[PDB]
């Protein structure tokens, strides 16, 4: 069992630099690039007495890939795996796609090509990168469509940063996410999804940290992204295969945009004062404002979920909490799914990291939750989209790259009949 | 004499059949590395039954453990008793079904079939005479429902004669650790009514309510649920394993048990359970022990049978007791319970003795069950195979490995044919 | 007394050829020296059948190494047993075939062969009476297909009445080390079905997979290659070199083996083979051998014996056991795979035992095997030889050493003759 | 088993220099010209305690002959042996083999008759010289056809150095590369080649030399041509003569222009980072841009093809790997040699130079392919010269030597019978 794990953008790489960090301090990998089969599905065996990832840190811009040359992991990331390109995106959907991504494609599909020919258990992919730009939206949408005709079978597990209602950082950002979002619907087998501003909740009200970064924000997404792949490094008493988000959370095979969701979140003096059991966790994961996206549940229905624990977490238990939440009536499962759970186990428990925010705990639980929820966060994307599109805003940069207003309407009707999907399936 | 070849399919299978290997050695008395420390002559006249002499006087299992992943081998092998197991009989794969039955019975079990029969013909034919097939498996998941469901039939077609036992697990609504359940629920039962002529129904919510009530223990994980349903699968082999005043072979309770051919989901049980504290307050003799049996609570299936009839029961006793107390309380469950037992039999309840009980009790006997109230569980589970169903949900999955939908609906009538056998003679 | 004259061709046979010597040394107890240190006086009895009698009670084999190229020598002297060889012996050339079936067969084996024929001479004049000649050669390379083929045309016609036994390894289509194989390999089968009485067809991929799937080693080297061919050699010639409850030369398996003289094409192999970490699993027993030889996994060389049917197979037992299960299994497993057997011979089983197994073993056996399935690597040699020969690709080389075409194209014929004549018996 | 290898022109002698350095550091030959049967085929054995090699570095020019004469490796080559010339060959194909060549020719070819004699074992020839010029082109040519009628049996193993498409270093290079292959064609029973331009893609992309020179081109040549013949130099488990290489990739007398490439090639950071096994080696010699001639094999078919490995290097693997190339639809062999391809094994590792540019690496392997694709850039190099040859460009320097218009256009049609026949071999 093995798999790849690729970057774009500067969310991607601020993820990449932050998680990799987590993922060697896990097997006792030092930052110089060395100290039994735990780590091979993520770090191969260089030689004897060194290691290196299974990565590749690519992007346009060279601000990002400079620095970590240069940072403190030097040693432990391979030279030639850190890509760099010449030229800026620019928040360009078509930029990054045609004009700067068709002269640098070439390089990273036969690099990747090679990367799995030492590889034997590749189980799948996982990308890293942001819809909110130019670089995690064109070139990450190129990567998708000539990926997914050389290999196709294998999975994809997308992990992009979506914008708030009203809380952003560029100002073209809907023309970009919803372009790539056209490419993106068929290609994805799933797509988790994260927002900028209901992760700075998570940190205030639970963590208490009034003055937050985007390096804070990065170390709890490390937590999510290494509890989904937690099972195929460590034993447990139900372990689960990274196929298994395929399977028991898509019931269609356009319906693959499931949320997300994390606990238990809390600082180090209230660490030791509050109790931690599985009670609670399976409480407050399902509570609304504890999300990772600004999507209220409480509007939608549940389709499917999964449940994956980490730590000392026995099995009876457990399963008398998921019990006491079917019965709870303040939220509501679809009749299409009566048997919405997936429960995990993990012997494996969370770690820390040192002089890190996040406090020590015996057990912890990921939570990805499939729902229709997200089709009013779409709807409200499109409504001010539709506003821009009417006035042909920010129109003269996409169309003197090379692209015109058809695919700009494609891309309206395609997310029309998203929204068409959405409200059919709920019923 | 009498050879039972075992099968160990899926994740939980080859959890409750690594604990089978391990309790019924201790009965035996061998250790871990495979070599003989008992301290009697009759665990070793009967140890070719399960086990094959080797050089250095060493016992090896005829354990072929399958699995579509590799990760389960390494914690069976890494166990206690995981190296007596021979090197030969772990035989896998390497992609995992990720709970489909589709892959394990279309993909991914037919590439891997193909070994797997050439393993277990080399040890039908190396036995002096082969009885049977005791199989461990779940219908929840891929790999248990889906391949473990369809080497029998290749089984069933190469040994039409020999019987076929299966303990398995199935899923329940109030514990339900997977979401494609009663797909695969629903789709194995179609192959297991028409292939095996044995089926031990066991529920996993009983078993946790077996820990609950009965034993109060504070913290049942997996291994003490194992222990559980280990015993039974050793309870019901006693007779051909050491002497008893009637023995019962696995066939003479086939007869006994199966009055048709599709109604062979039986509803196992054992007794005494009994915990660390109550032990000193307690008898040992045979009457308080019988009406533990046939108590709704030590049944190992989430069925309460009083919502229903007993078909025929058999109770496998074990230890020196006195053959008129079983005799006499056979009787009175009977008498005073005759609303739960058919009128169109005479007598229902079938009875065997062993001279040689488990270690650490003094008497034990083990309850198989076969009634009409098994259908209960059965029909939840073709309400929630109709209820996702009748819409197309999580059926797409299944059409990529080349499956149609009609053997769904296939399976679908299969399962309205159970629930009204039940109901006919109730 | 029946001394068999030992001969070593090519880079491969002279491989084998020191791993043949070193396997029978241990198994007569001699020293890399050359003194005698056995434990046992039956082996020093039946010494001279490869040795001969020196002063100081050494021991010289009767060993001809014959290569094209002086390198390999040096090699083989260097070895852990090199110097128990006779100078003499080692006699050679300066210039290598380069794979060419033409130089080794016209040019740099003429200048050679009146060397070399002068040493076969005095060594054969030497022994008591002469029994055969046991060759080692290749079907690739030069020197192993062109030398190696035609030195037997001139021990065939000087000694017409003796067998000529042949162990000649022959390339495979998934492994293949050598562009012009197919050329020197339907060049070398012209040669050897006019005068060998005897060859054992070992296939390069078959020794990958025997020590793939049923040795299961972690870094298999050509020296261990050699340890799986080199037993056979020793396995054959069990019979006069020990005592043996039922004896059978060389010629005496001829008979048995060779139905008609052109078909002596066989498949060895040999049993047990089985890893370190697999021994204590597993007992040592003469019926769980006996279908571990007929299997398809034992055999070496790649064709399925099930794609085809059996002439007639040999089975040399060693140790000590019983004649009833040996008479007995060899029944079962002709009764049982009746499809797989030809109906017009009663009894295709050959058998033999002897009562010295090797040493480190118990008991052992040696699978001979001649089928019709033999054909299916001829015939993928056959197009291969065709594809290149149709529009005369890697002729001109050949032609520059006065060879023809025509050659070519009755060598082609008798591929398609030898094809043929497998088809008509299956 | 011996070999004397020649050197001419700027290009051999540079390349003479630069390799014998390479040699006499395997053997543990002192550059002193000092310190048993591994370096009798290269070096004699010269009384007691002293070695010489078996070479002779002629040039038309004096510039090369006396900075050897007074460089580091005075002592170790012999003085005699080192032969210079009067007057320079100035590009020019005609003078460098009918004035000057004619009065030089005669001490040479003499000098190696008797330099045989003392050998025994004389294997064949391998030459180093450059057609991009006038000594590696007229008085290569005199050679081969004055040693072609006395030894002829013998093989001849020819490295010349070929230039890029665009990137050139003479202006007058055509000419004498299609004058001297006319005579080259039927003289030569091989012939590898090499490029300027793609020898510098390979230290560019995997060995990060931004800013190279000769002296670092010839070192990874030295690699090259020392691992042809290390088999006769060391023992394997599969040895393989020098008179292989005409038997294995010769399919008929006159096609005989194979390709060449070799894996790996990693700097010394990179060489601690990278795994170095036989699968991405296999992988990478392969690889178009990893090549040392600037032609595209994905649009040509491979002939045939051999394989020879160094250092600790077991036989099951490297079976396996090419087992994987063959089932690869990317390259394509042709129908008339399915079995193209031929192992060979080593037990001798690779070595470096104290202070070179290459890392230490435990395996290695040299990719020498015969396939049609060299016919493309043949058919372009008569394509630039059928330009300068229609207005008559510096045709009156070589009419000034003696020649005419007559070769001329044999050399032409001789070109165009060698497209005839790649053209119909590839059918
Ligand atoms: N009484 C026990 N039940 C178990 C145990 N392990 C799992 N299970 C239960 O059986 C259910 C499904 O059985 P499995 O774990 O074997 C799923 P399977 O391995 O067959 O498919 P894949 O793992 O996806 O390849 C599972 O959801 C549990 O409810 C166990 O150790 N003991
Ligand atoms: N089982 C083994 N096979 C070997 C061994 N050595 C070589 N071979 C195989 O036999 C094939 C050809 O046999 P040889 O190596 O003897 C070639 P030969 O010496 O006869 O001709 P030249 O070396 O060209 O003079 C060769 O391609 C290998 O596939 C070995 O040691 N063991
Ligand atoms: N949560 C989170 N989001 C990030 C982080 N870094 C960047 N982002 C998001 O990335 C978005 C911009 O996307 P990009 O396409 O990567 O922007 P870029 O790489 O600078 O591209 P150019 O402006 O064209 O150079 C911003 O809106 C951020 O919300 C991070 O560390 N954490
Ligand atoms: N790769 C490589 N090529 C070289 C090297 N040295 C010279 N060359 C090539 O040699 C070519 C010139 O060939 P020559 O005939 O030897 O030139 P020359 O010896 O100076 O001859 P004259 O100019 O007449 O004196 C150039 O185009 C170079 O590309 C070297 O060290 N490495």
């Amino acid at each position: 069992r093995e798999c790849i794990s690729i970057h774009v953008g500067q969310a991607g790489v601020q993820i990449g630099n932050a998680c990799w960090e987590l993922y060697c301090l896990e097997h006792g990998i030092q930052p110089d690039g060395q100290m039994d089969d735990s780590f091979n599905t993520f770090f191969s065996e260089t030689g004897a007495g060194k290691h290196v990832p299974r990565a590749v840190f690519v992007d346009l811009e060279p601000t990002v890939i400079d620095e970590v040359r240069t940072g403190t992991y030097r040693q432990l990331f391979h030279p030639e795996q850190l890509i760099t390109g010449k030229e800026d995106a620019a928040n360009n959907y078509a930029r990054g796609h045609y004009t700067i991504g068709k002269e640098i494609i070439d390089l990273v599909l036969d690099r990747i090509r090679k990367l799995a020919d030492q590889c034997t258990g590749l189980q799948g992919f996982l990308v890293f990168h942001s819809f909110g730009g130019g670089t995690g939206s064109g070139f990450t949408s190129l990567l998708m469509e000539r990926l997914s005709v050389d290999y196709g079978k294998k999975s994809k597990l997308e992990f992009s940063i979506y914008p708030a209602p009203q809380v952003s950082t560029a100002v073209v950002e809907p023309y970009n996410s919803i372009l790539t979002t056209h490419t993106t619907l068929e290609h994805s087998d799933c797509a988790f999804m994260v927002d900028n501003e209901a992760i700075y909740d998570i940190c205030r009200r639970n963590l208490d940290i009034e003055r937050p970064t985007y390096t804070n924000l990065n170390r709890l997404i490390s937590q999510i992204v290494s509890s989904i792949t937690a099972s195929l490094r460590f034993d447990g008493a139900l372990n689960v295969d990274l196929t298994e988000f395929q399977t028991n959370l898509v019931p269609y095979p356009r319906i693959h945009f499931p949320l997300a969701t994390y606990a238990p979140v809390i600082s180090a003096e209230k660490a030791y004062h509050e109790q931690l059991t599985v009670a609670e966790i399976t409480n407050a994961c399902f509570e609304p404002a504890n999300q990772m996206v600004k999507c209220d549940p409480r509007h939608g229905k549940y389709m499917a979920c999964c449940l994956l624990y980490r730590g000392d977490v026995v099995p009876k238990d457990v399963n008398a909490a998921i019990a006491t939440i079917k019965t709870k009536r303040t939220i509501q499962f679809v009749d299409w799914c009566p048997t919405g759970f997936k429960v995990g186990i993990n012997y494996q428990p969370p770690t820390v990291v040192p002089g890190g925010d996040l406090a020590k705990v015996q057990r912890a639980v990921c939570m990805l939750s499939n729902t229709t929820a997200i089709a009013e966060a779409w709807a409200r994307l499109d409504h001010k989209f539709d506003l821009m599109y009417a006035k042909r805003a920010f129109v003269h940069w996409y169309v003197g790259e090379g692209m015109e207003e058809g695919e700009f309407s494609e891309a309206r009707e395609d997310m029309a009949a998203l929204e068409k999907d959405y409200e059919e399936v709920g019923a | 004499m009498r050879e039972i070849v075992h099968i160990q399919a899926g994740q939980c299978g080859n959890q409750i059949g690594a604990k089978f290997w391990e309790v019924i050695s201790d009965e035996h008395g061998i250790d871990p590395t495979g070599s003989y420390h008992g301290d009697s002559d009759l665990q070793l006249e009967r140890i070719n039954v399960y086990y094959n002499e080797a050089a250095g006087n060493k016992y090896v299992p005829r354990a072929i453990l399958v699995d579509l992943e590799p990760g389960t081998m390494d914690s069976v092998r890494s166990g206690p008793f995981g190296q007596i197991f021979r090197p030969d009989n772990f035989v896998f794969g390497q992609s995992g079904a990720g709970n489909n039955w589709a892959k394990g019975h279309y993909t991914e079990g037919a590439e891997l079939v193909d070994s797997v029969l050439d393993v277990v013909r080399k040890e039908s034919e190396s036995c002096d005479c082969l009885q049977g097939f005791q199989l461990t498996h779940s219908l929840g998941g891929g790999t248990g429902s889906g391949m473990g469901t369809l080497l029998i039939s290749k089984i069933r077609e190469e040994y039409p004669d020999r019987i076929m036992n299966t303990f398995s697990v199935m899923p329940s609504p109030k514990v339900s650790d997977t979401v494609v359940e009663p797909y695969n629920a629903t789709l194995s039962v179609h192959q297991l009514v028409e292939n095996t002529d044995e089926t031990y129904s066991i529920d996993n919510e009983a078993l946790y309510d077996i820990c609950f009530r009965t034993l109060k223990l504070t913290t049942p994980t997996y291994g003490d649920l194992n222990h559980l349903v280990s015993a039974t699968m050793s309870g019901v082999t006693t007779c051909l394993r050491f002497p008893g005043q009637l023995n019962a072979d696995l066939r003479k309770l086939a007869v006994n048990m199966v009055p048709f051919p599709r109604l062979h989901f039986f509803m196992p049980g054992f007794a005494p359970l009994t915990s660390r504290g109550s032990q000193q307050y307690r008898a040992l003799t045979v009457p308080e022990l019988t009406q533990q049996m046939f108590d709704s609570k030590n049944m190992m299936a989430a069925c309460d049978p009083r919502h229903g009839r007993y078909l025929t029961v058999a109770a496998i006793f074990r230890g020196r007791m006195s053959m008129k107390e079983v005799d006499e309380q056979m009787l009175n469950v009977q008498n005073k319970n005759s609303s739960y037992f058919v009128e169109w039999i005479p007598n229902n309840v079938k009875t065997a003795v062993c001279d040689i009980p488990p270690r650490g009790l003094k008497m034990s006997a083990t309850f198989i069950g076969n009634s009409t109230a098994i259908q209960e569980l059965f029909k939840r589970i073709s309400e929630q195979f109709t209820a996702m169903f009748r819409r197309k949900a999580f059926l797409h999955w299944y059409t990529g490995e080349g499956m149609d939908e009609m053997e769904f609906t296939e399976a679908e009538s299969n399962m309205n044919d159970l629930v009204s056998e039940y109901q006919q003679y109730q």
